[PDB]
């Protein structure tokens, strides 16, 4: 698992 | 170890212009603050401008802000103070001294002999 | 709109635990990712940690991972930092922060930076117990004049935790004061001065008093500061 | 573990002016960087993100350009709400600040007025002696303090504490005091403080004979 990847709904 | 020398002073008249010197000579300055100082007949030696290290800004005193400014060349270990629009109370001897802390406390172990500079008409 | 207010800071000993919390309005708080920064008395900034809007994923710095564990509850739109196992060198400001989510026309998208923040949560994690300080005059004398101009101040020592104030003749005297930033000594306990600069010929006739509050311990005191021949 | 290296560490300039603010990489961060702005006691802000986007409400004036490893944020008229500490912050690889540059109000060189004060007789009596030596209203910062007792250098056994910018006259005023224990403190009897400061040709001592007070 990415500790960068969007962490927000919808990417 | 080094020695300082000023040079550039005399008679000037009022509004006119001239260029201190400071060279020094046995060690390198470019990694150390220079400063000029003045004293008038019977007073205390009175801070004027300093020149940090290249990069590092020139600071100065309130009753010269706009009309002096201080410049180095490096290569020839020597800095300058340009004197604009002189008045008569800058008649003074004028002196320099390296600050030898690189971090910019004002440790003036080194000065110079003093130039004098009148201004008169 | 955009507001984050936090509680729930203050003293923690080592060892024990902490839980802040970050309360959202003025946006959607379901979905947004939110991280908290923390900030240790004068020093830089620190990302600690990271929860997924949906409450999924989460991600730790390296110093805090197994201790602290990062919450959030969408339907009372709150972000939770439990802090356990805690140590001396977590303490510091903690920030709440959004995750800054950007898009624009052309699908472009952005994350990773923080946008809107709290106000700051201090947690000091120390052993000390809640003192108030011990006040000394620093009097003025000629080794402290400077031409008519004299100084004079109050050492304020040995309290504990931040913060305290100091006033001067009641508040009647504020121009010339300058109140120093707290120090933390090697016991634990804070010290600051307080100085004032006043002219020379008033030491013979005014007094100055300086009056000192730290809230946490009822400490208040008043202090003389008289003159001295030094 | 990526670090960001900011410079100069203090930039000293007037409203009007242009700023030029540095970051740097340890390795590339492609874009991925961003720009935030604090004041005391204040959250930080966030003023560029992605290198070279401006946060809505961010003035015009703030600018970002760079890639890779090497990154400017440039201020093209100071104004005097930005006199500030700047921070980058990378997203590259897990999410990683520079130290900060603190952008400070240039004003004319003031030396520093210096007092020292002895310890009560209040704090005697209760077996420790703090020694206070206050520079009061100087610029530059930089600023160097020394102890001697009875003409010995003193190391150790002090610390330091300086105000903020004052937001009239833009000087700083710092303490330094010497801590002892009451016993040490009445073995001697010349308490002095010594300050350089690049306004000052020699460095000013004041001093006390303990008892004389």
């Amino acid at each position: 698992a990415n500790p960068n990847a969007n962490p927000n709904a919808n990417p | 170890x080094v020695q300082l020398x000023x040079s550039g002073g005399g008679x000037v008249q009022x509004g006119x212009s001239l260029x201190l010197s400071c060279x020094a000579x046995x060690x390198x300055x470019x990694x150390x603050x220079x400063x000029w100082x003045r004293q008038x007949p019977g007073x205390x030696r009175e801070x004027v401008x300093x020149x940090x290290x290249x990069x590092x800004x020139x600071x100065x005193x309130d009753s010269x802000x706009g009309r002096f400014t201080x410049s180095x060349d490096x290569x020839x270990x020597x800095x300058x103070l340009q004197x604009x629009x002189l008045x008569x109370x800058d008649x003074a001897x004028y002196y320099c001294x390296x600050x030898x802390x690189x971090x910019x406390x004002x440790x003036x172990x080194x000065w110079g002999x003093g130039t004098x500079v009148t201004v008169s008409s | 709109q955009v507001q984050l207010v936090e509680s729930g800071g203050g003293v923690v000993q080592p060892g024990r635990s902490l839980r802040l919390s970050c309360a959202a309005s003025g946006f959607t708080f379901s979905i947004y990712g939110m991280h908290w920064v923390r900030q240790a008395p004068g020093k830089g900034l620190e990302w600690v940690a990271l929860i997924w809007y949906d409450g999924t994923n989460k991600y730790y710095t390296d110093s805090v991972k197994g201790r602290f564990t990062i919450s959030r509850d969408n339907s009372k739109n709150t972000l939770f930092l439990q802090m356990n196992s805690v140590r001396a060198e977590d303490t510091a400001v903690y920030y709440c922060a959004r995750d800054a989510h950007y898009s624009d026309s052309s699908g472009y998208s952005s994350w990773g930076y923080f946008d809107y923040w709290g106000q700051g949560s201090l947690v000091t994690v120390s052993s000390a117990s809640t003192k108030g300080p011990s006040v000394f005059p620093l009097a003025p004398s000629s080794k402290s004049t400077s031409g008519g101009t004299a100084a004079l101040g109050c050492l304020v020592k040995d309290y504990f935790p931040e913060p305290v104030t100091v006033s001067w003749n009641s508040g009647a005297l504020t121009s010339g004061v300058h109140t120093f930033p707290a120090v933390l000594q090697s016991s634990g306990l804070y010290s600051l001065s307080s100085v004032v600069t006043v002219p020379s010929s008033s030491l013979g006739t005014q007094t100055y008093i300086c009056n000192v509050n730290h809230k946490p311990s009822n400490t208040k005191v008043d202090k003389r500061v008289e003159p001295k021949s030094c | 573990e990526i670090v960001l290296t900011q410079s100069p560490a203090t930039l000293s300039l007037s409203p009007g002016e242009r700023a030029t603010l540095s970051c740097r990489a340890s390795q590339s961060v492609s874009s991925y960087l961003a720009w935030y702005q604090q004041k005391p006691g204040q959250a930080p802000r966030l003023l560029i993100f992605d290198a070279s986007i401006r946060a809505t409400g961010i003035p015009a004036r703030f600018s970002g350009s760079g890639s890779g490893t090497d990154f400017t944020l440039t201020i093209s008229s100071l104004e005097p709400e930005d006199f500030a500490v700047y921070y980058c912050q990378q997203r590259s690889n897990w999410y990683t600040f520079g130290q900060g540059t603190k952008l400070e109000i240039k004003r004319t060189v003031a030396a520093p007025s210096v007092f020292i004060f002895p310890p009560s007789d209040e704090q005697l009596k209760s077996g420790t002696a703090s020694v206070v030596c206050l520079l009061n209203n100087f610029y530059p910062r930089e600023a160097k303090v020394q102890w001697k007792v009875d003409n010995a250098l003193q190391s150790g056994n002090s610390q330091e504490s300086v105000t903020e910018q004052d937001s009239k006259d833009s000087t700083y005023s710092l303490s330094s005091t010497l801590t002892l224990s009451k016993a040490d403190y009445e073995k001697h009897k010349v308490y002095a403080c010594e300050v350089t400061h690049q306004g000052l040709s020699s460095p000013v001592t004041k001093s006390f004979n303990r008892g004389e007070c």
